[PDB]
């Protein structure tokens, strides 16, 4: 088995995983909206293995971060942008590829 | 030994968030970080 393109773990992420840990933190799609791109700019920057472990780390604190602005914050239905991802998982990481 | 181990005996929780601040401030100055991860984790386990 090989590694996976920034892409191929793209294609992976939005059907196999972010389901998945939206059924752990219990929360539903019309209220934790996450564009592509918002993926597309974590798994280049945040995240640079070939496993897809890390990525899936990331997305989780993510969603459940989310979760508490809901139960009790106040927005009804988070909304991440890439815009907005700073505030949720704080800033870039790597960069000087 | 086997019949003592409880199965599913459950202590109830408080769940109120309010109560929950009082109780973490009273006793701990600062250390915010911590703070804030167990208020937002009984925040969502309130929730799901």
């Amino acid at each position: 088995v090989s590694g996976y393109v920034a892409q191929e773990k793209l294609a992976i992420a939005e059907r196999y995983l972010v389901p998945q840990a939206r059924a752990l933190c219990g929360l539903d799609e019309s209220k934790a909206k996450l564009s592509s791109d918002v993926l597309t700019l974590l798994i280049k920057q945040y995240c640079r293995e070939s496993g897809v472990r890390n990525l899936q780390k990331q997305v989780e604190k993510v969603l459940r971060k989310s979760a508490y602005k809901i139960v009790s914050g106040e927005a009804e239905s988070v909304e991440v942008t890439p815009e907005n991802l700073q505030d949720f998982v704080g800033k870039p990481v790597f960069t000087v590829e | 030994w086997l019949t003592s181990i409880p199965w599913g005996k459950y202590s109830n929780e408080n769940l109120d968030l309010a109560r929950a601040q009082a109780v973490l401030e009273e006793d701990h100055y600062g250390m915010e970080d911590v703070k804030k991860r167990i208020l937002e984790f009984i925040a969502v386990s309130q929730l799901r």
